[PDB]
C-alpha cells in the first residue's frame, strides 16, 4: 500500500497527464456498469419510429394488440417523459 | 468455404451480408430483393449443376432487374423512332412531355 | 527483434491463410492475402542487406499487383450478380484474370521469374515458409472454385511450369533456386489435377511440404547454401546422408517412395479424363528433376569431395540442432507407400 | 444539463416522426396514382409512336414474373424533359 | 414476354387535397387518430398485395376521409389552425418547438368545438390490428413452384466390399 | 450549382490577383512521422461513423468495439514510444 | 448536365493515363490528386456524401500527402526528364484521341450496349425512397459497430500490426 | 441574388483580414508600450491599403531554378481554400447549408500541406526543403487532434452539421463540458496556422505570392476563431434575431482573434522537437481518453442525441 | 452507370499497364498501384449506391485501410532502396541473377 501509493504520488507529481489519461480510461470502462440510466439508451433508440408500423390482420386471437393508437393495450413510453 | 469452422461453431462473421436479399440496417430494401430471394429459394437444395438450368428464369429476371440492358435497349429504340418521326415531320410531342401540364 | 514484435508478426502470418480458408467473403480472403504479404516482408528484410531489400521489393510489387487484379475480379463479380461469391454465371474472363493473379501469387510459370531471385536473396527459414505456408491460401481460393475454371489455361500453365522448373534446376548450383524450381514443378502438378480432383492437389501439397521442410532443416544444419558446401556433409554430419538421398529421390518421384504416389494417381485421373498426352509429357519431363536430384545425391552421399582442414575443429565441436521433426517427417515422407489407399 | 436537454430533443424527434407516420398513407397513394398516370401517358404515346415498326408489342414486359416491378426514373422521365430528368437525379444532392 | 397491365386515366382521378406540408403537419397528430382506420386498411393492402394498382379503391377513400377532416376543420375552428400553420411555415425544418402556444389554442378550440384529444407520445408509432373483408393473397411474389430435391439415399451402413479396391492392396 | 459557382469565383479571384501581381509594373524521422500519421488517419476513418453508430440498439457492442479501437491504438502508441520513435535525438 | 458524370469519368481516365505515362513522382502525385478529386465528385453525384468526403480527408489529406513527402525527401529530379515529359505529353494527346475513336466505334457497335450515348443523362439513378429517412451511407459504414464487427477488428488489427512492421522494416 | 450573397460574404472577410493586420500591429505596440501606426490615415486605417499597393507594385524576382506551375498554384490554392472554408459557416444561416460541413472544413484545411510543400520543392535548395518538411510534419501531426476533438464533441449533437450546434447550445455553451477539449483545440489552431508560439516556418516569395499567403494566413485565423465561437461558445439564437446571433458571434470571434495576438506578444517560441513531443505525448493520450469518456457519457447517461 | 464503369475499368487497365511497364522509377509504379486502388474503391462505392445495399459499405473502408498499409510498406522499402543505392531506380536491383 505504502510503496504503491508513493509510486502514485511520484506519478501525480511527474506526469499528471498520463495519470489523468489512464483514470479517464478507467472511468469510461467502469461507469457504464454502475449507472442505472444505461438501459434507457437502448430503450429509446428502439422506441424511435424511423419506419412505418405495418399493421396486421384482426384474425380474432390477438387481444394484447390495439385497434387504434389511443388504446392502452399496447406499449406506452411515459417513462421517457418521466425521465 | 474451405474450412467450415464458422458453421461448426454455428456463428456468423462474414455470411450474413453477402447478397442483396440480406438484412439491411433500418429494414431498407435493396433493389432486386425479391428476384434474388426467389432465385436463392428456388436453387436451395439442388446446388449448382441443376440450378444453372432449371432455375434459370429467375436468374434471368434478376439479371434484368440488376443490369437493365433490355430496358435500356427498349427505351433507346423508342427514342430513335421518335427522333426519326420528329425529324421527318410525322409526329409531335404532347404538352406533359414538352414541359408543361397540371401536376399533382 | 523482440518477443512482442515476433509474436505479432507471426500471429499475422498464421492468421492470413486461416481467414482466407475460413471466410466465405472474397473480401476477407483478399484481407488474408494482404496480411500474409505485410507480415512476410519484414522477415525477408531482417538481415538488412542489398539482396534482401531487393527480394522484398520484388515480392511486394508482384504480390500487390496480383492482389489488385483479384480485387478487380471480385468487384466485377459484385457488379454482375450483387453477391460476394463466384457462382456458375460469372464471365469467364473474371475467373481467368483471377487465375492469372493466383498463379503469380504462387509462382507458376510464366509468372515465376521472381521466385528464385527472392528465395536466393532470402534466408532458409524464410524460404521454408514462403514455399510451404504461403501456398495454402491461394490454393484454397482455387479449390473453392474448381468446378468453374478453364482446363485449357490451367493445363498450359501446369505444363509450362513443369518444363521451366526442370530446365532451371538442371542449371542452378544453389540450393535455394533448386528448391524454388522444384516448388514450381509440384505446383504445376497440383494445378494440372485441380479441376478434376482437388483432393489430389491437397495430397501433393502435403507430400511436397513434408518433403521440403526436412530438406531445408538439413540445409540449415550447416547453412550449406551451395553444392560444394553440402558436399562436405560427409565430414561435418554424415548421419544425414541416408535420409537426404531418400528424400531427394522421393521428390524426384521414384516408384518405391511416397513422392511417387502423387504423380501416379494424378496420371490415373488424367487418364480417366483422357488427358493422356499431357500426362505423358509431364511424366517424361519429371525425369530431369530426378536427374538434377541424382547429381546432388552423388556429390553428397555416393562420392567424397575434397574437404577442408578447419572441418577438423568443426568435428571437435558438438551440436544439438536437428529436432525430432526432422526424423519424423523424413520417415513419413520416405516410407509411407504401403499406406497410399488411406492417403487417397 | 446536456443529458436533460438531449432527452427532450429525443422526445421532439419522436413527435416529428409520428407526424410523418400519420401523413405517409396519403403520400403513398398520391405517389402511386402519379406514377401510374406517368406510365399510362408514356404507353398511350408509345402506342402511336411505334405503330409502323415490325414485331413491336406495345406494353411488352421484359420479365417472366407477372408481378409488379417498380419502374426506373429513367423509364418514367425518359420521354419527358431533360430538366425533369436532372431534377430527378441531381435534385436533392444539389442543396435544395 | 407478357403484356403489362395498367389502369385507365378516367380512373386514378380524384379530388386531391392541394394543401401544403405545414398544414398537413399541423393537422397530422389529429389526422392520425381521426381517419386512422381507412389509412391502416390501405397501408395493409399496399403491403400484402405488393401492387399499387390493387389499392386505388382505398387510396380514393384516403383522400376522401382526409378532405372530410380538413372540412370539419374549416367549418369549425379555422383561425387558430391558420395562425398555427402560418407560424409553422416560418421555420425551415417546420418545427413544433416554436409554435407551442398557438398549438394550445388550436387544441383547446378543437377540444371545445369537437371531441378530438391529441395523441400522446408514442401512440401513433405502434402496430395496430386492422379488420376487413378482403382476403389474404396467396402467392404474392408469384412464387413459381419449387423443384424437387435430389432423392436422399437411406439405409443402414455396412463396410466396404473388399476394402479400398486400390491396386493390389487386399485390405 | 452553387458550390461550383463559389469555388469557381474563388479560383478566378486568386488567379486575377496573381496576374495583377505580374502585370502592374535524409532522416528517417520525418518518414516515421508520416507513417504514424497514416496509421492514425485511418483510425479517424474507422472512428468517424460513431454519430451514426450510437443511434443503434447494440450499445453494449458499440461501446466494446470503440473501446477496443482506442485501447489498441494507445498500446501501439506506447510501443512506438518505448522503442524511441518520438525522440528526434539523432 | 446529362454529360456531367461522363465528363467526370473521362477526366478520371485522363488522370490514370497521365499516371500510366510516368512523367515524374511529383506530377504523378498531382495527377493522382486530380483523379481523386474527380472520384469524390462522381461518388457524390451517385449520392456517396460520406464516402466522397472520406476520400477527400483520408486518401488525399493522408495518403498522397505522405507520398509527396517521401518523394521529396527520398527522390531527386534529373534534368533528362523534361524532354521526355514533353514527349509523353504528346503521347497523352495521342492517347486521348485514340480513346475518343474507341468510344465512337463502341457506340457504333453497341447502341444500348457498352454505352448508351442517347441515354447518357439517364441510367444514373435507378431507384430511391422518396419519403424515406435513414438511407444515407453513414448508416451503412456504421453497421461495422453493430453488425460486421469482424471487418472492424480486421482493419484495427492491420493498423495495429503496421506499427511493428514499419518499425522493424526501417530499423 | 446568390452572386450578391457571395460578394457580401467575400468582400467583408478580406477587409477584415486587411484590418486585422493593423489591429495586430496596434495591440502589439500598446503591449510593448508604444502606439503603432497613426499617420498614413486616421489611426492607421489606410496602412493596409498602402502596403497592398506597395507589394503589388513591386517587381517579382522569381527564382530562376523553379517551376512556374507550382509557383503560381500554391498561393492560388491557399487563398481558394481559405475562402471556400467560410462558405458553410452558420452566421446563423449559412450560404451553403451542408451536412458533413465540419468534415468539409477538415478536408479543405488539410489540403494546404500541398502548397506549403510544393513551394519548397519548387525553390531549388535544401534549407527551404528542410523547413517545408518540418512545417508539413507539424501541420499534419496537429490535424490528428483537430479531427479527434470534433469527433468526440460531435456526440453531444449527433450530426456533422454546423446548423445543429445552435440548438445544441440553445441553453448552455459546449465549453463547460469539453473545456479540456477546447484548450487542446484552441492550440492546434495556432500550430495548424503556424501561429506563434508555433511559427517555426516563419522565424522566400515575391510581392504577389507573399501577399496571397498573408491573406490566406489571416483569413484562416479569423475562421478558426469563428469555429471556436460556433462550437464551444454557442451564441444566442432567437429565431427572429439572426442580427443578435451575428453580433454575438462577431464579438466572440474578435475576442479570440485578439487572444491570438495577446499570445504572440506574451510568449516565446517553441523548439520543433518539443513542439512535436507536446502533441504526441500530452495531447494524444488525453484526446483518446476523453474520446472514450465522451463515447461512454451518452450511454451511462440517457442523453444520446438524435439524428434529424 | 455503364459508361462510368467502362471508363473506370479502362483507367484500372491503364494503371496496371503502367505498373507492368516500368520507366526507371518506383514511385511511378506505387502511384499506379494507388490509382488502381482508387478506381476499385470508386467502382465498389458506386455499385453499393446503385443497388442501395447499405450492408456492403464497409468494403471500401476495408480496402482503403489495407491499400494504405500496402503503400506504407512499399514506401518503406523504397526508402531503404534509396538509402542504400542513392536513387529509386530499377537497374540497380540487378542482383540475384547469380
Ligand atoms: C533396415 C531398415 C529397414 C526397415 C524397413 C524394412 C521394410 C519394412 C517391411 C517390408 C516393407 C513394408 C511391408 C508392407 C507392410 C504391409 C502394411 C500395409 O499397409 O499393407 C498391408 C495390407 C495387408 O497385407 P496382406 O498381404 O494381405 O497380409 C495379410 C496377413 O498376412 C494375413 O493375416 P492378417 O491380415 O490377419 O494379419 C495378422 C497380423 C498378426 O501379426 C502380428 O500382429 C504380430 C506383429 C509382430 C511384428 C514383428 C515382426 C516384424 C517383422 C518385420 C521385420 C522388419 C525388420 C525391422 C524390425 C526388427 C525386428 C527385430 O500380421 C501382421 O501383424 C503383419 C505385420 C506387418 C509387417 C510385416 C509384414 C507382414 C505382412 C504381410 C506383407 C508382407 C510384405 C509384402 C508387401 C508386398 C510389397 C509389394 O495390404 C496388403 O495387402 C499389402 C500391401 C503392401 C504393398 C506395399 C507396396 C510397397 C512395397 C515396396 C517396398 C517399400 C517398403 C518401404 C521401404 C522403403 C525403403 C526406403
Ligand atoms: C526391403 C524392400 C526394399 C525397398 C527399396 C529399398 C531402397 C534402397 C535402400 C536405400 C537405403 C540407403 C540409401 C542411402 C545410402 C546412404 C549412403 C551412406 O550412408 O553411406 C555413406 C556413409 C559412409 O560414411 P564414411 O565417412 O565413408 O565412413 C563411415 C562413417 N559413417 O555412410 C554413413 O556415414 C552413414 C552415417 C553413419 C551413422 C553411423 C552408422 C549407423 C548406420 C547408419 C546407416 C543406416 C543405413 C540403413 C540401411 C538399411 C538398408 C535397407
Ligand atoms: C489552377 C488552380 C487550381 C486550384 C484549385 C483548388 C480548388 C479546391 C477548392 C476546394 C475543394 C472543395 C471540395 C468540394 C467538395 C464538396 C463536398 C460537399 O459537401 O458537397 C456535397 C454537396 C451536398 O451534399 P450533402 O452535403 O452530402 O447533402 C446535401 C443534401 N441537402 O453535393 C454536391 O455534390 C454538390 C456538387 C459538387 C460540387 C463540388 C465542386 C467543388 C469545386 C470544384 C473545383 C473545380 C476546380 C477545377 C478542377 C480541379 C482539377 C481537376
Amino acid at each position: 500500500a505504502g510503496r504503491i501509493s508513493a509510486f502514485l504520488k511520484n506519478a501525480w507529481a511527474k506526469e499528471p497527464v498520463l495519470v489523468v489519461s489512464f483514470s479517464v480510461w478507467g472511468l469510461a470502462i467502469i461507469m457504464p456498469m454502475i449507472s442505472p440510466y444505461t438501459k434507457y439508451a437502448s430503450m429509446i433508440n428502439k422506441a424511435t419510429p424511423y419506419n412505418y408500423p405495418v399493421p396486421v390482420r384482426d384474425d380474432g386471437n390477438m387481444p394484447d394488440v390495439p385497434s387504434h393508437p389511443q388504446d392502452p393495450l399496447g406499449p406506452s413510453l411515459d417513462w421517457l417523459k418521466n425521465l | 468455404p474451405f474450412l467450415d469452422i464458422q458453421k461448426k461453431l454455428g456463428i456468423s462473421l462474414d455470411r450474413h451480408f453477402m447478397f442483396l436479399s440480406a438484412e439491411q440496417p433500418y429494414k431498407n430494401a435493396a433493389r432486386c430483393h425479391a428476384f434474388e430471394k426467389e432465385w436463392i429459394e428456388c436453387a436451395h437444395g439442388i446446388g449448382g449443376t441443376r440450378a444453372k438450368k432449371e432455375c434459370k428464369i429467375e436468374f434471368d429476371d434478376f439479371e434484368e432487374c440488376l443490369l437493365r440492358y433490355k430496358t435500356m435497349r427498349r427505351m433507346h429504340d423508342i427514342k430513335k423512332q421518335r427522333e426519326k418521326l420528329m425529324k421527318e415531320g410525322k409526329y409531335t410531342p404532347p404538352p406533359h412531355h414538352s414541359g408543361r401540364e397540371e401536376p399533382r | 527483434m523482440n518477443p512482442i514484435t515476433l509474436a505479432i508478426i507471426y500471429f499475422t502470418i498464421f492468421l492470413g491463410p486461416v481467414i482466407t480458408m475460413s471466410s466465405t467473403n472474397l473480401m476477407l480472403m483478399w484481407v488474408g492475402l494482404e496480411f500474409s504479404l505485410l507480415a512476410i516482408i519484414p522477415m525477408l528484410i531482417n538481415k538488412k542487406n542489398p539482396r534482401s531489400t531487393e527480394a522484398a521489393t520484388k515480392y511486394f510489387v508482384t504480390q500487390a499487383t496480383a492482389s489488385m487484379i483479384i480485387l478487380l475480379a471480385i468487384v466485377l463479380n459484385y457488379k454482375q450478380l450483387g453477391t460476394w461469391m463466384f457462382q456458375q454465371q460469372t464471365n469467364g474472363l473474371i475467373l481467368n484474370m483471377t487465375l492469372m493473379a493466383l498463379s503469380m501469387k504462387l509462382g507458376l510459370a510464366p509468372f515465376h521469374f521472381w521466385l528464385p531471385e527472392v528465395t536466393q536473396g532470402i534466408p532458409l527459414h524464410m524460404g521454408l515458409i514462403l514455399l510451404t505456408w504461403q501456398k495454402i491460401a491461394p490454393l484454397s481460393i482455387l479449390i473453392q472454385i474448381y468446378p468453374l475454371l478453364n482446363s485449357t489455361i490451367i493445363l498450359m500453365l501446369a505444363i509450362t511450369s513443369i518444363f521451366m522448373g526442370a530446365w532451371g534446376g538442371l542449371n542452378q548450383t544453389q540450393m535455394r533456386k533448386i528448391m524454388a524450381y522444384s516448388s514450381i514443378a509440384h505446383m504445376g502438378w497440383m494445378l494440372a489435377i485441380l479441376p478434376y480432383n482437388p483432393s489430389l492437389t491437397l495430397l501433393n501439397l502435403m507430400i511436397y511440404i513434408i518433403l521440403t521442410a526436412p530438406m531445408f532443416m538439413a540445409l540449415m544444419l550447416n547453412n550449406s547454401m551451395t553444392i560444394n558446401s553440402i558436399s562436405l556433409l560427409w565430414n561435418k554430419t554424415p548421419a544425414m546422408l541416408t535420409m537426404i538421398s531418400l528424400m531427394l529421390l522421393s521428390l524426384g518421384g521414384l516408384p518405391p517412395l511416397t513422392g511417387f504416389l502423387p504423380k501416379w494417381i494424378i496420371i490415373t485421373e488424367l487418364m480417366k479424363n483422357n488427358c493422356l498426352i499431357m500426362a505423358t509429357l509431364m511424366a517424361m519431363m519429371a525425369l530431369l528433376n530426378l536427374f538434377f536430384y541424382t547429381r546432388l545425391i552423388y556429390s553428397t552421399s555416393l562420392t567424397m569431395f575434397p574437404t577442408n582442414n578447419n572441418s577438423k575443429m568443426m568435428t571437435h565441436q558438438t551440436k544439438t540442432k536437428p529436432n525430432l521433426m526432422f526424423s519424423t517427417l523424413a520417415i513419413m515422407s520416405t516410407m509411407t507407400l504401403p499406406l497410399a489407399p488411406q492417403l487417397i | 444539463r446536456m443529458m436533460r436537454w438531449n432527452q427532450e430533443r429525443r422526445r421532439l424527434l419522436i413527435e416529428d416522426l409520428e407526424a410523418r407516420i400519420a401523413l405517409m398513407p396519403l403520400f403513398q397513394a398520391e405517389k402511386d396514382r402519379r406514377t401510374l398516370q406517368i406510365l399510362r401517358e408514356n404507353l398511350e404515346e408509345e402506342a402511336i409512336i411505334m405503330k409502323d415498326v415490325p414485331n413491336w408489342k406495345v406494353g411488352e414486359s421484359v420479365f417472366h414474373t407477372t408481378r409488379w416491378v417498380p419502374p426506373l426514373i429513367g423509364e418514367m422521365y425518359g420521354l419527358r424533359t431533360k430538366e425533369e430528368m436532372s431534377n430527378a437525379n441531381f435534385g436533392f444532392t444539389w442543396y435544395t | 414476354p407478357g403484356i403489362v397491365e395498367l389502369p385507365t386515366l378516367e380512373e386514378l382521378k380524384v379530388e386531391e387535397v392541394k394543401v401544403s406540408s405545414a398544414v398537413l403537419k399541423a393537422a397530422a397528430h389529429h389526422y392520425g387518430a381521426q381517419c386512422d382506420k381507412t389509412n391502416k386498411e390501405f397501408m395493409l393492402c399496399r403491403w400484402e398485395e405488393k401492387d399499387p394498382r390493387r389499392c386505388l379503391k382505398e387510396g380514393k377513400l384516403v383522400n376522401g376521409c382526409a378532405l372530410n377532416f380538413f372540412r370539419q376543420i374549416k367549418s369549425h375552428c379555422a383561425e387558430p389552425f391558420t395562425e398555427y400553420w402560418t407560424c409553422l411555415d416560418y421555420s425551415n425544418m417546420q418545427l413544433f418547438r416554436h409554435c407551442r402556444q398557438q398549438q394550445a389554442k388550436f387544441d383547446q378550440c378543437v377540444l371545445d368545438k369537437l371531441g378530438w384529444v391529441r395523441p400522446d407520445l408514442g401512440q401513433l408509432s405502434k402496430v395496430t390490428k386492422v379488420k376487413t373483408d378482403r382476403p389474404l393473397p396467396e402467392n404474392p411474389y408469384h412464387s413459381r413452384a419449387r423443384p424437387e430435391p435430389n432423392p436422399v439415399i437411406e439405409g443402414d451402413l455396412k463396410p466396404a466390399k473388399h476394402g479400398t479396391r486400390f491396386f493390389f492392396w487386399t485390405v | 450549382m452553387n458550390l461550383y459557382t463559389v469555388i469557381f469565383i474563388n479560383i478566378l479571384l486568386s488567379l486575377t490577383l496573381i496576374l495583377v501581381a505580374f502585370w502592374l509594373p535524409f532522416s528517417m524521422k520525418f518518414f516515421l512521422v508520416a507513417i504514424t500519421f497514416l496509421l492514425f488517419d485511418l483510425e479517424i476513418a474507422l472512428l468517424l461513423p460513431l454519430p451514426w453508430a450510437i443511434q443503434t440498439i447494440k450499445t453494449s457492442t458499440m461501446m466494446i468495439m470503440a473501446f477496443i479501437l482506442v485501447t489498441i491504438l494507445s498500446l501501439g502508441l506506447a510501443y512506438e514510444w518505448t522503442q524511441k520513435g518520438l525522440e528526434w535525438t539523432e | 448536365m446529362n454529360n456531367y458524370i461522363f465528363v467526370l469519368s473521362s477526366l478520371f481516365l485522363v488522370g490514370c493515363l497521365g499516371l500510366a505515362l510516368k512523367p515524374s513522382p511529383i506530377y504523378g502525385g498531382l495527377g493522382l490528386i486530380v483523379s481523386g478529386f474527380v472520384g469524390c465528385l462522381m461518388v457524390l453525384g451517385f449520392g456517396g456524401s460520406f464516402l466522397g468526403l472520406m476520400v477527400f480527408l483520408i486518401y488525399l489529406g493522408g495518403m498522397l500527402v505522405v507520398f509527396g513527402y517521401t518523394t521529396a525527401m527520398a527522390t531527386e529530379e534529373y534534368p533528362e526528364t523534361w524532354g521526355s515529359n514533353w514527349l509523353i505529353l504528346g503521347f497523352l494527346v495521342l492517347g486521348v484521341i485514340m480513346e475518343v475513336f474507341l468510344i465512337c466505334v463502341l457506340n457504333y457497335y453497341d447502341e444500348v450496349g457498352v454505352i448508351n450515348l442517347d441515354g447518357l443523362g439517364d441510367w444514373l439513378m435507378y431507384e430511391v425512397d422518396d419519403v424515406g429517412v435513414m438511407l444515407e451511407g453513414g448508416i451503412g459504414v456504421a453497421a461495422m459497430y453493430s453488425c460486421a464487427t469482424w471487418m472492424m477488428v480486421v482493419a484495427g488489427w492491420s493498423l495495429f500490426a503496421g506499427i511493428f512492421i514499419i518499425i522493424e522494416i526501417t530499423r | 441574388m446568390f452572386f450578391i450573397n457571395i460578394l457580401t460574404l467575400l468582400v467583408p472577410i478580406l477587409i477584415a483580414m486587411a484590418f486585422l493586420t493593423l489591429v495586430e500591429r496596434k495591440i502589439l505596440g500598446y503591449m510593448q508600450l508604444r502606439k503603432g501606426p497613426n499617420i498614413v490615415g486616421p489611426y492607421g486605417i489606410l496602412q493596409p491599403f498602402a502596403d497592398a499597393m506597395k507589394l503589388f507594385m513591386k517587381e517579382p524576382m522569381r527564382p530562376l531554378t523553379t517551376s512556374m506551375s507550382l509557383f503560381i498554384i500554391a498561393p492560388t490554392l491557399s487563398l481558394t481554400l481559405a475562402l471556400s472554408l467560410w462558405v458553410p459557416l452558420p452566421m446563423p444561416h449559412p450560404l451553403i447549408n451542408l451536412n458533413l460541413g465540419i468534415l468539409f472544413i477538415l478536408a479543405t484545411s488539410s489540403l494546404s500541406v500541398y502548397s506549403i510543400l510544393w513551394s519548397g520543392w519548387a525553390s531549388n535548395s535544401k534549407y527551404s526543403l528542410f523547413g517545408a518538411l518540418r512545417a508539413v510534419a507539424q501541420t499534419i501531426s496537429y490535424e490528428v487532434t483537430m479531427a479527434i476533438i470534433l469527433l468526440s464533441v460531435l456526440l453531444m449533437n449527433g450530426s456533422y452539421s454546423l446548423q445543429t450546434l445552435i440548438t445544441t447550445q440553445e441553453h448552455m455553451w459546449l465549453l463547460l463540458p469539453a473545456w479540456p477539449m477546447a484548450m487542446m483545440w484552441f492550440i492546434s489552431t495556432l500550430a495548424e496556422t503556424n501561429r506563434a508560439p508555433f511559427d517555426l516556418t516563419e522565424g522566400e516569395y515575391a510581392a504577389g505570392p507573399f501577399a496571397l499567403f498573408f491573406m490566406a494566413e489571416y483569413t484562416n485565423i479569423i475562421l478558426m476563431n469563428a469555429l471556436t465561437t460556433i462550437i464551444f461558445l454557442g451564441p444566442l439564437y432567437y429565431i427572429n434575431l439572426p442580427e443578435l446571433y451575428s453580433t454575438n458571434f462577431m464579438m466572440e470571434a474578435l475576442l479570440l482573434s485578439s487572444t491570438f495576438l495577446w499570445i504572440r506578444a506574451s510568449y516565446p517560441r517553441f523548439r520543433y522537437d518539443q513542439l512535436m513531443h507536446l502533441l504526441w505525448k500530452n495531447f494524444l493520450p488525453l484526446t483518446l481518453a476523453l474520446c472514450m469518456w465522451h463515447i461512454s457519457l451518452p450511454i451511462f447517461t440517457a442523453g444520446v442525441p438524435p439524428y434529424m | 452507370m455503364p459508361s462510368t464503369f467502362f471508363n473506370l475499368t479502362m483507367a484500372f487497365s491503364l494503371s496496371l499497364l503502367g505498373t507492368l511497364m516500368f520507366r526507371s522509377h518506383l514511385m511511378s509504379t506505387l502511384l499506379c498501384l494507388e490509382g488502381m486502388v482508387l478506381s476499385l474503391f470508386i467502382m465498389t462505392s458506386v455499385t453499393s449506391l446503385n443497388s442501395n445495399s447499405m450492408s456492403s459499405m464497409p468494403i471500401p473502408i476495408t480496402i482503403l485501410v489495407f491499400a494504405a498499409c500496402e503503400a506504407a510498406v512499399g514506401l518503406a522499402l523504397l526508402v531503404k532502396v534509396s538509402n542504400t543505392y542513392g536513387t529509386d531506380y530499377v537497374q540497380n536491383l540487378n542482383l540475384l541473377q547469380c
